[PDB]
């Protein structure tokens, strides 16, 4: 068989007359996130589109951006500083964190029937 | 006019389109270093598209984020739903779903319906659509519970009917009126609001603003994507055959004329990119220019957030845009009256403050210009200036004071 | 761009013209010909679309300046955040300064209210402004600072009976003419 390109998507084999299955390796770009020369030299760096089973090599972190190397993923909400990815923000407390962005503080206030604010 | 009707109609503005991205030497000719160094001889013609594709993914998030992110904090609606009559279940979130999406936005995410190539990929945004139904339940949140207040300063509570009627009084009719026909107003509310579910799930082509853009990117990348396999004058159109069959001597007039035609289909891609993108960047202005002054205020301009007298509204969200919901007055029954420009008593021509003189065949009163409600002609509510020979076309009455009969 | 060299033997125009013959060099400037043009017409193409966005920027600034410098502006936002007041422009390079004057409330307290207040069997709304009560005694203030009033037949208007609207209260009216008739 054969594409909608000029590439072929399934072949058979000779001598045993069997059908392979052919789909194409993984690839994608590499990004660094820097907090800046003027205050660090850590980096961490992100491996889109592709899953932490595969290949700076210190932690690993899947998030729906790639596969997340270098940044201690934490669970309390900041407002977001460097922009990653599908939710995901991310120096503080001497080392790189990722997290979730957090949209602001919760406030309520006090409806009633009979009640007003001058 | 003797009576009134409320409306409420809708309106789709797109406001996004996705984040792609095309990789120009493994587009051009991949997994081969027998094409990549003829390639570098033509410059940064492999750079300059990548920094525009940059530009209009990154130019998407600001589109996004400068719509939806116009409140300061995150609203919440009290427990108890005690708002005079009125029913606003239809927009306010349910929390009985997985997602915390209204009925009609439910009903909006699933009208519209919207695989892997070499070298293309997309991004993801970086704000989920869970966040923006948040950022829009704040929004409607406090717009139910404080009116326009919470737009300028410090957000101040006061009960949904006399907002109302501040609104009623905002287009030129007195508050009165809402407070003798509530219960009305209210039911009639209640049924605008209904019919707007069904007219969107059972009316087709509603959501075509929103399909058309999808439909525009899907048939640019196929085209893109089916180009591969031109010749362009070479003995063949794939690259392995031709590397793989010939010295690379001769095998360089036939990767050079490949390299040339894909060449110029990104280039025509890139093009057309950012012409559409600019497309999209307006209409993302506008969409945030009406949210300000429709959601966030009570607008005065004509035909600006829906036809008739403006009096608030109701933002949604959609897939790669927003939906908004127009509430207006629309006068219903009319009469006939004849009518004066002044009122000659005493040798002195009156005026009217507020409104216009009418009778209905007999005898004269004053009403407001947008309802009828006769009024008694007296001194409150006439100021008198010159005499009556200077004004055209005036009749006889006689005015009234309140102080004759309290001091008799 | 001018140091490419799109496929012929050298960049520069003058080496290739001078060392090969006359029908060789025919060919290998053709090369450099549509490579030169090709990049003029990329560099006019990201001109003209810049140039596009550039107007619409300039229309904008151009509309705030008549709207928000010549008088005052009700739309909300558009000439800064909170209540209008006037505006001052500045000059820079390729470009102009706005310095917005707004107004914003502060300092809230809380009270309560009613739609109407009902005295000898009439219906009373307030002219212009709101009822509130400290706790005792009811007043009319406007809406956007406190002051209080006490009530009177020249700020209220009447209009029907007590038995129609929801909400409403009892309490006294005053009118002007009550220490001149005593
Ligand atoms: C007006 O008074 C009410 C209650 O007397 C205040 O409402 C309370 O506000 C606090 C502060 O956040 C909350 O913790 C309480 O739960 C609220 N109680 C109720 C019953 O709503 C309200 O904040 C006051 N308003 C102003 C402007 O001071
Ligand atoms: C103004 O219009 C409304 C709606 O058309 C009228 O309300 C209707 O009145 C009839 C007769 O009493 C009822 O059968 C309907 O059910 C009412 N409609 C609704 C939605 O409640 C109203 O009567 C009109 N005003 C006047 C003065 O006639
Ligand atoms: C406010 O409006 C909602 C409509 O969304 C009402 O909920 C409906 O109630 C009827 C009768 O119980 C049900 O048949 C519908 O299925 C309900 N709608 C939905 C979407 O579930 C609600 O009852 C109204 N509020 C009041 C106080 O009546
Ligand atoms: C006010 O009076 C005018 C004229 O007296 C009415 O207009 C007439 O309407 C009928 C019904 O369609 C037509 O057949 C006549 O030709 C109209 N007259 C003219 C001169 O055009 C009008 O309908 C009246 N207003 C109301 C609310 O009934
Ligand atoms: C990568 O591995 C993780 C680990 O289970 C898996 O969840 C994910 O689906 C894998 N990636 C893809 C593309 O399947
Ligand atoms: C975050 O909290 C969850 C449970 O709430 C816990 O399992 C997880 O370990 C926490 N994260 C870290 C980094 O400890
Ligand atoms: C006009 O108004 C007067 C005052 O109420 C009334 O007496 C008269 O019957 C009215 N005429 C008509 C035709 O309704
Ligand atoms: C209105 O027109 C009629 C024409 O018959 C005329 O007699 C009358 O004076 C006019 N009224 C005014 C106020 O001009
Ligand atoms: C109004 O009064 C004047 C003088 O009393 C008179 O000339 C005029 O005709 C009167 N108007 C009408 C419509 O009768
Ligand atoms: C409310 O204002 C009046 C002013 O007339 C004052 O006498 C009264 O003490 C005030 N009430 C409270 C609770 O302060
Ligand atoms: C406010 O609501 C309560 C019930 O919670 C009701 O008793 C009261 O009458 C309402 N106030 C007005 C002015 O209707
Ligand atoms: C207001 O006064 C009337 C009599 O003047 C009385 O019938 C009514 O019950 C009073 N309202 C309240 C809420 O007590």
């Amino acid at each position: 068989g054969r594409d909608i390109a000029d590439t072929t998507d399934a072949v058979r084999d000779p001598q045993t007359l069997e059908i392979l299955d052919i789909t194409p390796c993984s690839f994608g770009g590499v990004s660094v996130i820097t907090p800046g020369t003027n205050t660090s030299n850590q980096v961490a760096v992100l491996y889109q589109d592709v899953n932490c089973t595969e290949v700076t090599g210190s932690n690993v972190f899947q998030t729906r951006a790639g596969c997340l190397i270098g940044a201690e993923h934490v669970n309390n909400s900041y407002e977001c500083d460097i922009p990653i990815g599908a939710g995901i923000c991310a120096v503080a407390s001497q080392s790189i964190i990722a997290y979730t962005m957090s949209l602001g503080a919760e406030n309520s206030v006090a409806y009633s029937n009979n009640s007003i604010a001058i | 006019p003797t009576n009134f009707t409320i409306s409420v109609t809708t309106e789709i503005l797109p406001v996004s389109m996705t984040k792609t991205s095309v990789d120009c030497t493994m587009y051009i000719c991949g997994d081969s270093t027998e094409c990549s160094n003829l390639l570098l001889q033509y410059g940064s013609f492999c750079t300059q598209l990548n920094r525009a594709l940059t530009g209009i993914a990154v130019e998407q998030d600001k589109n996004t984020q400068e719509v939806f992110a116009q409140v300061k904090q995150i609203y919440k609606t009290p427990p108890i739903k005690d708002f005079g009559g009125f029913n606003f279940s239809q927009i306010l979130p349910d929390p009985s779903k997985p997602s915390k999406r209204s009925p009609i936005e439910d009903l909006l995410f699933n009208k519209v319906t919207l695989q892997k190539f070499n070298g293309l990929t997309v991004l993801p945004p970086l704000l989920t659509d869970e966040m923006i139904a948040q950022y829009t339940s704040a929004l409607l949140a406090g717009t139910i519970t404080s009116g326009w207040t919470f737009g300028a300063g410090p957000a101040l509570q006061i009960p949904f009917p006399m907002q109302m009627a501040y609104r009623f009084n905002g287009i030129g009719v007195t508050q009165n009126v809402l407070y003798e026909n509530q219960k009305l107003i209210a039911n009639q509310f209640n049924s605008a609001i209904g019919k707007i579910q069904d007219s969107l799930s059972s009316t087709p082509s509603a959501l075509g603003k929103l399909q058309d853009v999808v439909n525009q990117n899907a048939q640019a990348l196929n085209t893109l994507v089916k180009q591969l396999s031109s010749n362009f004058g070479a003995i063949s159109s794939v690259l392995n055959d031709i590397l793989s069959r010939l010295d690379p001597p001769e095998a360089e007039v036939q990767i050079d004329r490949l390299i040339t035609g894909r060449l110029q289909s990104l280039q025509t891609y890139v093009t057309q990119q950012l012409i559409r993108a600019a497309e999209i960047r307006a209409s993302a202005n506008l969409a945030a220019t009406k949210m300000s002054e429709c959601v966030l205020g009570q607008s005065k301009r004509v035909d600006f957030c829906g036809k008739g007298y403006h009096l608030m509204s109701f933002p949604q969200s959609a897939p790669h845009g927003v939906v908004f919901l127009h509430v207006t007055y629309v006068p219903a029954q009319e009469k006939n009256f004849t009518t004066a420009p002044a009122i000659c008593h005493d040798g002195k021509a009156h005026f009217p403050r507020e409104g216009v003189f009418v009778s209905n065949g007999t005898h004269w009163f004053v009403t407001q210009r947008n309802f009828y409600e006769p009024q008694i002609i007296t001194t409150d509510n006439t100021f008198v200036s010159g005499n009556c020979d200077v004004v055209i076309g005036i009749v006889n009455n006689t005015v009234y004071d309140p102080l004759q009969p309290e001091l008799d």
